[PDB]
């Protein structure tokens, strides 16, 4: 079960990183009714808003983030997207170290290291969304806001596929 | 202050919004383009404003000129996620720690 | 026609009925300052008190809360199981089930030992009191909760459509409004109105409410909104107004042209 | 300052006396009345001022402002049927 | 198994968060100790959540006003009108 496991978590950490880059990338997580400014439908992303309706329909607008304290620590937080690009950023390690397990197999830790990684990444993650929904106060999420919630959950599978592995490692190489 | 309710509502609209209309309506009247009397425009400006009344003109310029200002544009409800927003921080705040100490824990332990 | 035809004709010298004042009409007699405003407006049939659905136990919250409150609970489990392994025993899966007792505040065989188990396990009892609590308060005014949703609630609504048929009284304000109109919803809803077979048009105010109410909620009237709220008030009160007003108008008192009573009548 | 007339001004009446002025075929000029008062019969002197006295003595041919409906002025002057409803209300400053 | 002071301090959160504990207190003066901790918890949290209630369907921010005759009948608040209108 040690190919397989290794295939999951190989597998896992490409489509995790995929779809979070994606979803940072593309703007397809909100689909409200707003103005790409040359009110109409749009769809929104992180960065941009942008019109499907109209003469300016595929115009698309950079999103003023600023038009008490808390207040402004969210609009920072969400205007920077810092927890998203995080997420990436998590995630673009975590693979890192499953392609280093491969090669310098002597220190073991290595997956261990894929394994926090990918869990943080997770963590990074939700409070990403809590900030984009929370920040954002009829609406609807599309594809984009979709592609972020299904990277949380391949990464937390795949963090707990690299721990499996370590204690596999450890579990062998003791007796 | 009691003044008409078209100004009333107009001021309300706009910053630094902190006042309000209370209440309903003492009573209901109207402006009207006035003219001398025995003028020869009164019979044209009332059939003007006829016309401008059929025609949507008058609905526009008032939608134009209250509702598009808007410099503030401000029992069972569901809570919102804003509402609980700070428990979720509390919770991976945790988590964050959890992660923290149990490396601690280790090193120290390993050493 | 009618109380205009007989101002014109000479057969009366004043109409105080509920006379809409109209350009057209403005030019062959002299309308008094209006008495009334109204609107033209939309009245149907009421429909019927919805029932809470199946998953209303899922009301008291909104949705973004329900999917936070899932990744949430992934997010506890996963940290817990790997804390637990760093430091029975709390594998991935009786880490799930620890999760998922302690929010719905059962418990369960296994309880935490280490430091960052315990820290991880306080924090989940935190979160899952105060979560919990809040969802619990009014659970049961969620549960039995009837709200009544309108099949159109707007003019441009009615207009998409076509299962429902709606029509106006003839020889009235309301059939000229949408006849001379230039507005684009309008004027769709008139070239509809002019074309519909049966005529959706009727004689009286009453005609219109019995086809509201005996259309099983397949006819919409429009009406004046002084009309539409009265009605609305009377017994047996099935029938309702919908959305706003169309537009603004009032009913003035009438009188021939060149009469001598228009300026006593307007000063009255 | 870079303007001068009638186009020194806007807002929903400067507008509206255009597309009177537009139905009817008139030209004019935008005179702001000189007390600044809207309109009132002071009861010693019997004199009309603001804008009702503006219309009343000559000065005046229109007046396009927001004034009211009211028996006392359409003893004096001539009213058109209404182009906004409205009445009296009571204004409060909002609590915190 | 036994009090020292961690589990201690685990006993004590578990019983304020209602969740209950591995362990419980077996002697006299450790059940005299969980008992007053027991009926603590159930004052205060039920006393919060009984609140949080309160807070969660409070929704009627009453004006003073509301109307012309509740103006007339004070004399806290003068009210006034434009001159000459
Ligand atoms: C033995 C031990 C017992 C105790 C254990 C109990 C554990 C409790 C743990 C932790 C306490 C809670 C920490 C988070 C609080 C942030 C909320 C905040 O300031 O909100 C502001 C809005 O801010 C936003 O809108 C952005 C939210 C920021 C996300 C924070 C998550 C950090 C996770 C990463 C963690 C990294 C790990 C390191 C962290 C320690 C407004 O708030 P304010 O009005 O300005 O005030
Ligand atoms: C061995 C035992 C392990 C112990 C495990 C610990 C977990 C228990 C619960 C933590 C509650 C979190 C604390 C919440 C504090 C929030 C304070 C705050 O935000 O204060 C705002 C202030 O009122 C300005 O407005
Ligand atoms: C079996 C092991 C033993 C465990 C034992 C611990 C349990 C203690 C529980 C509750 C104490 C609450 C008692 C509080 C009652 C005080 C008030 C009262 O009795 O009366 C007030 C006064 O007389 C008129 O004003
Ligand atoms: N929207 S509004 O309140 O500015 C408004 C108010 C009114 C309008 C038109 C508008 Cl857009 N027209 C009417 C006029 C049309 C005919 C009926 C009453 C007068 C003559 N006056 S009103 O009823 O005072
Ligand atoms: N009272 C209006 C007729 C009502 C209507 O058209 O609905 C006049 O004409």
């Amino acid at each position: 079960d040690r190919g397989i496991q290794m295939l999951i978590t190989t597998v896992g950490a490409f489509a995790a990183f995929s779809l979070m880059t994606i979803a940072v990338g593309t703007d397809y997580w909100l689909y409200s009714r707003g103005v790409c400014r040359t009110e109409v439908m749009t769809h929104s992303g992180l960065w941009r808003t942008c019109c499907l309706e109209g003469a300016f329909r595929g115009v698309c607008k950079k999103i003023d983030h600023f038009p008490d304290t808390a207040e402004y620590l969210l609009r920072a937080v969400r205007a920077s997207s810092v927890f998203p690009i995080l997420s990436v950023t998590l995630l673009f390690f975590g693979g890192l170290c499953v392609a280093a397990s491969e090669f310098h197999r002597s220190r073991h830790s290595v997956i261990l290291s894929a394994g926090i990684f990918f869990v943080s990444a997770g963590l990074s993650n939700i409070i990403g969304i809590i900030v984009y929904i929370s920040a954002n106060a009829s609406y609807s999420y599309g594809w984009s806001f979709y592609f972020g919630a299904f990277s949380f959950i391949i990464a937390e599978i795949v963090g707990v596929v690299a721990v499996h592995i370590y204690i596999e490692k450890h579990q062998q190489l003791r007796a | 202050y009691l003044l008409e309710s078209t100004m009333n509502e107009y001021i309300e609209q706009r910053k630094p919004c902190d006042t309000m209309k209370v209440g309903g309506n003492l009573d209901s009247k109207g402006y009207g383009i006035a003219t001398p009397k025995g003028s020869a425009l009164r019979g044209p400006v009332n059939l003007a404003v006829l016309k401008l009344s059929e025609q949507g003109v008058l609905d526009k310029l008032k939608s134009k000129w209250w509702y598009d200002k808007g410099e503030c544009g401000s029992k069972t409800s569901a809570l919102s996620l804003s509402n609980v927003a700070g428990v979720f921080y509390i919770l991976i705040g945790g988590l964050g720690l959890a992660m923290l100490v149990a490396l601690i824990e280790f090193c120290y332990k390993s050493r | 026609n009618g109380m205009v035809g007989e101002l014109v004709y000479g057969r009366a010298d004043v109409a105080v009925a509920p006379l809409t004042i109209t350009l057209v009409r403005e030019e062959v007699i002299d309308f008094s300052k209006p008495f009334m405003s109204l609107g033209i407006s939309i009245m149907i049939k009421k429909p019927q008190k919805s029932k809470p659905g199946v998953f209303s136990f899922l009301d008291p919250l909104a949705y973004e809360i329900w999917m936070c409150i899932v990744f949430a609970y992934i997010g506890v489990s996963v940290v817990l199981f790997l804390v637990s392994r760093f430091s029975n025993e709390f594998g991935i899966f009786n880490s799930l089930w620890f999760s998922l007792g302690a929010f719905m505040q059962q418990g369960c065989d296994i309880s935490p030992r280490s430091l960052s188990g315990r820290i991880v396990g306080g924090v989940w009892w935190f979160f899952t009191l105060i979560i919990i609590s809040s969802y619990t308060a009014n659970l049961a005014a969620f549960l039995t909760v009837e709200r009544m949703v309108s099949p159109i609630e707007s003019a441009e609504d009615l207009a998409k459509q076509t299962e429902i048929a709606y029509g106006t009284l003839e020889a009235g304000s309301t059939k000229e409004f949408f006849r001379r109109s230039k507005i684009a919803v309008f004027e769709k809803m008139w070239t509809y109105m002019k074309s519909a077979e049966p005529s959706v048009f009727v004689r009286t105010t009453e005609e219109g409410m019995i086809r509201v109410r005996k259309s099983k909620g397949k006819y919409a009237y429009l009406l004046e909104s002084t009309m539409n709220e009265y009605i609305e008030q009377r017994k047996p009160c099935d029938t309702m107004k919908v959305g706003g007003n169309l537009d603004s108008k009032g009913y003035g008192i009438a009188t021939p042209k060149g009469s001598a009573l228009r300026g006593p009548v307007n000063l009255a | 300052n870079q303007f001068e007339g009638n186009d020194r001004y806007e807002g929903y009446c400067v507008e509206l006396a255009a597309e009177i002025a537009k139905h009817v075929g008139y030209s004019y000029r935008l005179e702001i009345v000189s007390d600044g008062k809207y309109g009132a019969r002071d009861p010693d002197t019997k004199a009309w001022n603001g804008m009702v006295g503006e219309l009343v003595y000559g000065r005046a041919d229109v007046a396009v402002a927001p004034l009211t409906i009211t028996l006392v002025r359409e003893e004096v002057i001539d009213f058109s049927k209404p182009f906004m409803s409205l009445g009296i209300s009571i204004m409060i400053k909002k609590p915190q």
